């Protein structure tokens, strides 16, 4: 799914020229807004506690 | 004299015509960003050389390609302001146009199959504001120039300092743009060897033989020649006529010396010399020789040759033998015996050693070794010697071809091998590591331009893989690149790179000296624990180039340099600085710009030279440098002169007055010290000046300049529209100017920016005239403190050390108050048990504290708030919590039960009181909008159009204006125009075609002026409706802004322009400081003790002439009360100006009364005057305008005691002084903790203000308390105070129960230790 996303995303920010919002994603995925945001939030991976 | 300077000229001390204007301060920046965005129709910077470079992508099996064609910048979706408001960068779309060529398979390689032309949006690319900055995620940033070593070849030396004798090891490192590093040493036993990429030590034939170098073809490159003959059976030296000047010589009609000058012999001239047998022995073969007969190898070349050789090849027949030259001075044998200790014999083994040192543990085959010495550096995808670097390379080898180059070869090899070779000899110098020859300039173009390569090879990549697969038909160019690394790539550049820093924002100085800042460390450059003194140091190659004075005191000292005031960086990234020519003896008006290797051949003169009438010089002998060696040089031979007297040091340096007098440390001092200052409420000129201040002030940008002259038509504190003159304004054009001025803003160090107008409605201004006055500008004029009254005096030890004594009255008169803006983020976020809310109900919390919020739960606009009020009310979901028995009962007998959700709202932080001055609300696309947004909304929207329809009427009556003019041509009575109403000339009916037809063409202009109004309005309202890109999870955020007026106070660090800081120790009542005879008390006493010791004598002189410039503008204020004659006070003006022999020819007769009673009006508070560094007032003239003012020769006054009223028994030194308020506040600075928040692993307190933090007791501090003995205090600070969990609340709890004892335990920290030594396998273990 988050993979999928990443390309549908992809194509759109190609044919448009910007970051497609998250209501156009839904409609090209045919899936609901929130399952999208729940997806966008998912996890991204864990910072480290040594970063400068 | 424009407007804003006629308005108070700044009288001019110095004495030299300054031949040069001072460049634009920010060029460096600016020029470098028009270089990487700007189309390069030649492809040689910026986009398009990076295009150029990666494209056109070549598929592996060639089936088919991309080919770039053009690229172009889109609009921005945002401007400035609102990208600053957002918090989003202020950027420009990249679409560049690329073309996929699909070949045929069948038809021959080359033909065009199919063509797709297509623009694909390949990232964002950030861009720069006007002023030299850019906005990242809505902050201002800087990018900051780099010193790095210029790419090429350096020869260095160790100086003998790593053999146990001396032995001068010499070595050669080549470095490129990008690839591989070369190096080429000497050891101690005289044996040249090679290094590629810094491993293990190679004989350094193996190269030479790489590119197929047989050893004669060594010998003969590296080595002459002497020949030897069989000559009617003697033996025959073919003599060199050089070479001569131990045996008996030959030729007996001139016989030499015989076993024991030259040229008079070989002046006749013979070409025949016989030699010993034995001077063969010791000689060494140049030639392989071949046999026919025999089949066999007689003699190998590099063999020395011995007797039984010698009858071997005279069995042979073989008469000629040479053999190559070697001496112990001139010529060496080195590369033969580097031929001798090589085990290699052919290229193969060559390709072979070269791969076992690169990839050792590797099984080497021809064709790997074959592809990694071609892409070592002779594959232009891996290697790039640049422009800049193979310019570099060409003069140091002194080659003359091949100027588009970018890879190495055979001949660039043998050159470096053949220099390396020439300095072992003794011809030839090493060279200078901080010769600024040898160190460039790389600004944002580069690196902006460097990354974007890196994001398209990464881009290409991909590209090529996907090309080679084949099934091609059905896609388009932008379905095969990758945007998103290329985002990733500029993105990392601008918000995470070392020299991409956050703005300074302090004052308009700190700006400018921000950009024109060059630093050594980041990528590519230095670190700061491996660079040694001699980086640090000043080189003599930084004059007029680098200043000598600006540079951080600290770890970082000499690492980060300033720009000098002239400095320029050529076409190549190498700095120049300009110098008038000298032709004839005269020093000419024209200049010309020379960098440092130029600089070293001519001698230059200095601008204190004296000069006469007719251009040249005075005295016979000059004062002049060469080759960075200053002396006396005769006049004739003089051929460039220096164009300013302030060319070698920064623009920081340039505005200290009296330099000269200064020592360098207190100056540099000075320089660092005068960016920290903060604006004040009132900004006053420095009555002591460099003449400086206008252009840091106009070209900092904080200030508002008039685009094109005219009359101001309307003026108010946030708006100047200007009416422009007719001469200058666009055909068809509306003919008028807008300026919205910033108002209370805060800066990147929490400070105000405010403009102020500084203009009237109706006068005149010109281009370039100052309109508004940014944050410390006055008139167009720097003014970074305050004018106040000094004393040299100790006082009751209150200026003990470097402490300051400030009178009651500075505070009353709120001289050094500032305006501090601070902004408050709460942020309503979703989380698991629900969604958190912004409202007005909050538990446990009353009406008292609700009454500044509003419905919606926000504070009102202009509400006095102080610490722990709150500002937006937010409640959060809580889950169920244990509730221990004891309240468990306490609720069963008072029933109230609320804890549903949880108060977690946003409060001004302890010790911060001020008026809330701005609240921004951003809602997430799909939330509810609630009252208080709405309201901003409805208040955005109504100003905006408020806005608009105001330039709409503004435009149109200058538009109407410029038509009533060219009806006016003719002339007619518009009254019977006004007779009919105006909205009904678009009623009137007209049947003559000639009038009927310009009755049309009005009626469609206005339809088009209605439709602009209209779609500028829609796109504004699109603008300000879209709601926000809030984080994943946030549903609202609310952004408060708070003004604080901080006044001066003890603790609070003050300073002026010479080094002298000072913290503030007493604020004295106005009738305990000393005064005059006239009453008149002074503001600050400062120690005199400070002085002498450090050497800043330039702060006594701006006193003196502080104190006269006060005693003329007190003449001036006299006259103007008096209501005295114009005839006179024109007079005074003259005289003032024209005091001293100065360059200043101020003639008050070509100024209007008006002008003169403005001037007069501007000078009340003082004359201001201008001393420029190294050009300066001397003593003289400071004390001619002392009695010019009525005031004692010497600047000393008779002081008298306000607690006593007895006079001090010497005269003191009473003045006024320029002094700032730096950014390091007694507010900012105190800090106490009890007990607060504790680290997750170690359970010990934090660190920093921001967290509530504890204080550090280091080693030293335990060290300090063993050597004291106390070991109760020493297991306080270790124990109860930092990580023992247990004992830090029984020591909370007996402290609240008044018993003082303590009852430690095992530190968390030692537990920690313990685990991870057990973690690492290791059984420790504590015993009993």
């Amino acid at each position: 799914t988050i993979n999928k996303l990443n390309r549908i995303s992809r194509q759109m920010l190609q044919e448009m020229g910007r970051e497609p919002l998250p209501e156009e994603l839904a409609e090209r995925m045919q899936m609901p807004e929130d399952k999208i945001r729940k997806v966008l939030k998912i996890a991204k991976e864990p910072i480290s506690m040594e970063t400068p | 004299y424009s407007y804003t300077e006629k308005k108070r000229i700044r009288k001019d001390f110095g004495t030299r015509p300054q031949v040069l204007d001072i460049p634009y301060l920010l060029s460096i920046q600016l020029d470098s960003f028009e270089k990487f965005i700007e189309q390069d129709p030649e492809g040689q910077y910026g986009l398009e050389a990076a295009f150029r470079s990666v494209f056109p992508i070549q598929s592996y099996n060639g089936n088919s390609e991309l080919q770039y064609v053009s690229y172009r910048l889109g609009e921005p979706v945002f401007d400035v302001k609102e990208c600053q408001i957002r918090g989003v960068t202020y950027s420009k779309p990249l679409r560049v146009k690329l073309r996929l060529v699909i070949f045929d398979k069948d038809a021959p390689a080359g033909t065009v199959k199919d063509i797709k032309e297509q623009e694909v949006y390949m990232g964002e690319i950030p861009l720069m504001t006007e002023n030299g900055t850019f906005v990242i995620n809505g902050t201002e940033r800087v990018i900051v120039s780099q010193l790095h070593r210029s790419p090429g070849v350096f020869f260095d030396s160790d100086k003998g300092k790593t053999h146990s004798s001396g032995k001068v090891l010499y070595n050669a490192r080549i470095i490129p743009y990008r690839g591989s590093w070369l190096d080429f040493e000497f050891d101690p036993k005289d044996n040249l060897y090679v290094r590629i990429d810094r491993r293990r030590k190679l004989p350094a034939s193996i190269i030479l033989r790489v590119l197929g170098k047989t050893s004669a073809e060594i010998l003969d490159i590296f080595f002459e020649k002497v020949n030897f003959e069989v000559k009617d059976q003697t033996l025959m030296m073919e003599l060199v006529p050089e070479r001569l000047r131990t045996f008996d010589i030959e030729a007996d009609g001139k016989v030499y010396v015989e076993k024991g000058h030259i040229r008079q012999l070989e002046k006749d001239g013979v070409n025949f010399i016989e030699v010993p047998v034995e001077y063969i022995v010791g000689k060494v073969s140049a030639k392989d020789y071949v046999n026919e007969a025999t089949g066999e190898l007689i003699i190998t070349a590099n063999q020395e040759i011995s007797l039984e050789a010698l009858a071997n090849l005279s069995q042979a027949g073989y008469k000629k033998l040479e053999v190559l030259f070697t001496n112990d001075l001139d010529h060496g044998p080195f590369m033969s015996e580097t031929l001798r200790v090589d085990s290699t014999t052919d290229r193969i083994s060559a390709l072979v050693e070269i791969y076992r040192m690169m990839r050792p543990g590797e099984p080497p085959t021809k064709e790997a070794a074959e592809s990694l010495f071609e892409s070592l550096f002779f594959s232009a995808e891996r290697y790039d010697l640049s422009t800049v670097g193979r310019m570099k390379f060409n003069s140091s080898i002194g080659r003359e071809d091949a100027e588009e180059q970018g890879t190495l070869d055979e001949v660039d090899i043998i050159e470096v091998m053949k220099k390396l070779i020439s300095i072992r000899n003794g011809k030839g110098e090493v060279d200078d590591i901080d010769h600024l020859g040898n160190r460039r300039i790389r600004s944002v173009g580069e690196m902006a331009e460097n990354q974007f390569r890196v994001g398209l090879v990464r881009v290409e990549r991909a590209v090529k893989e996907r090309l080679s697969l084949g099934d091609l038909d059905n896609v388009m160019p932008q379905d095969l690149i990758n945007a998103k690394p290329i985002s990733a790539a500029v993105k990392e550049f601008f918000g995470s790179s070392q020299l991409s820093q956050f703005m300074d924002q302090n004052n308009p100085l700190s700006e400018v000296t921000h950009k024109r800042r060059i630093s050594a460390l980041g990528p590519g450059g230095l670190t700061r624990e491996r660079a040694g003194f001699e980086v640090r140091d000043v080189h003599v190659t930084h004059y007029g180039r680098l200043c000598p004075i600006e540079t951080p005191e600290g770890p970082n000292i000499g690492l980060i340099n300033s720009l000098s005031a002239f400095a320029r960086c050529n076409e190549y990234g190498f700095l120049e600085t300009p110098y008038r020519r000298v032709v004839n003896g005269v020093v000419t008006d024209e200049v010309d710009y020379l960098s440092a290797i130029e600089e070293g051949q001519f001698v230059i003169a200095q601008a204190n030279a004296k000069l006469t009438e007719e251009g040249g010089f005075a005295d016979e002998l000059v004062t002049a440098r060469q080759k960075g060696e200053s002396g006396l040089h005769p006049r004739e031979h003089v051929d460039y002169m220096d164009v300013a007297t302030n060319q070698v040091v920064s623009i920081a340096a340039s505005l200290i007055p009296f330099l000269e007098h200064d020592d360098a440390n207190r100056a540099l001092m000075g320089a660092n010290m005068q960016r920290q200052a903060v604006p004040t409420l009132r900004s006053e000129k420095p009555l002591v000046g460099t003449g400086i201040e206008r252009n840091v002030a106009v070209d900092s940008g904080v200030t508002a300049v008039a685009k094109r002259g005219g009359v101001i038509q309307s003026v108010d504190a946030s708006r100047i529209v200007v009416k422009v003159n007719e001469e200058e304004l666009i055909p068809g054009e509306a003919g008028i100017d807008i300026y919205n001025l910033t108002k209370y803003t805060r800066s990147n160090q929490n400070t105000c920016i405010n403009q102020r107008p500084c203009v009237m409605p109706g006068e005149p201004v010109a281009r370039g005239d100052v309109l508004a006055d940014g944050p410390s500008t006055d008139l167009g004029e720097l003014a970074l403190g305050q004018n106040m009254r000094i004393a040299f005096m100790p006082w009751n030890g209150y200026n003990f050390e470097d402490s300051i004594l400030v009178s009651e009255r500075v505070v009353q008169d709120d001289r050094f108050t500032t305006i501090h803006i601070q902004e408050l983020s709460c942020v309503a976020r979703d989380t698991k048990l629900g969604a958190e809310e912004i409202t007005a109900d909050i538990p446990n919390v009353g009406e008292a504290a609700l009454s500044k919020l509003d419905e919606s739960g926000i504070v009102y606009i202009g509400a006095e708030v102080k610490g722990g009020d709150i500002l937006v009310g937010k409640v959060t979901p809580k889950g169920e919590t244990q509730l221990t028995p004891e309240e468990k009962l306490l609720r069963a007998i008072f029933g109230e039960k609320a804890s549903d959700v949880k108060d977690t709202s946003l409060r001004v932080p302890n010790s911060v009181a001020g008026t809330v001055i701005d609240v921004q609300v951003f809602t997430r696309d799909g939330v509810e909008k609630d009252k208080r947004a709405l309201e901003i909304e409805q208040m955005q929207l109504k100003e905006a159009k408020k806005d608009l329809t105001e330039e709409f009427q503004i435009l149109e009556g200058g538009l109407l204006a410029r038509v009533r003019s060219v009806l006016l041509a003719g002339g007619y009575t518009e009254a019977k125009l006004s007779s009919i109403e105006r909205k009904k000339w678009l009623e009137q009916t007209l049947e003559n075609e000639e009038l009927q037809n310009q009755l049309e063409q009005l009626a469609e202009q206005y339809d088009e002026l209605k439709a602009d109004f209209d779609k500028k309005f829609e796109a504004k309202r699109r603008k300000i409706t879209q709601g926000d890109d809030l984080a994943p999870g946030v549903l609202k955020i609310v952004k408060v802004y708070l003004a604080v007026k901080r006044r001066i106070q003890p603790g609070d660090k003050m300073a002026g322009r010479h080094g002298n800081k000072g913290v503030i120790s007493k604020i004295n009542p106005v009738e305990d400081m000393p005064y005059d005879e006239n009453g008149q008390p002074v503001d600050i006493v400062l120690n005199p003790l400070g002085v002498p010791s450090r050497m800043n004598i330039g702060q006594i002189l701006e006193v003196h002439l502080g104190l006269a410039a006060k005693g003329i503008g007190d003449k001036i204020n006299q006259m103007i009360k008096e209501q005295q004659e114009l005839a006179k006070l024109r007079e005074f003006l003259q005289k003032v100006y024209d005091l001293g022999d100065t360059r200043q020819r101020v003639d008050i007769s070509e100024l209007s009364d008006e002008d003169v009673r403005t001037l007069a009006h501007n000078l009340r508070a003082g004359l201001p005057v201008a001393t420029p560094v190294f050009d300066g007032a001397p003593e003289s003239s400071i004390k001619a305008m002392l009695e010019l003012a009525d005031l004692p020769a010497s600047g000393q006054l008779t002081l008298f005691d306000g607690r006593t009223g007895d006079a001090f028994e010497r005269p003191v030194t009473v003045g006024y002084m320029y002094m700032l308020k730096l950014n390091h506040l007694v507010d900012d600075k105190m800090h106490a903790r009890s007990t607060g928040s504790y680290s997750l692993v170690t359970q010990q307190p934090l660190g920093g203000k921001a967290q509530f933090g504890g204080q550090r007791f280091g080693e030293m501090e335990v060290w300090a308390l063993e050597a004291y003995g106390a070991a109760y205090t020493l297991q306080e600070m270790l124990t109860v105070k930092s990580d023992d969990v247990n004992g830090r609340t029984k020591m909370y709890k007996n402290i609240v129960d008044g018993n003082h004892a303590m009852e430690p335990g095992m530190p968390e920290s030692f537990n920690v230790l313990l685990k991870e030594i057990r973690s690492l396998g290791i059984n420790i273990e504590l015993e009993d």
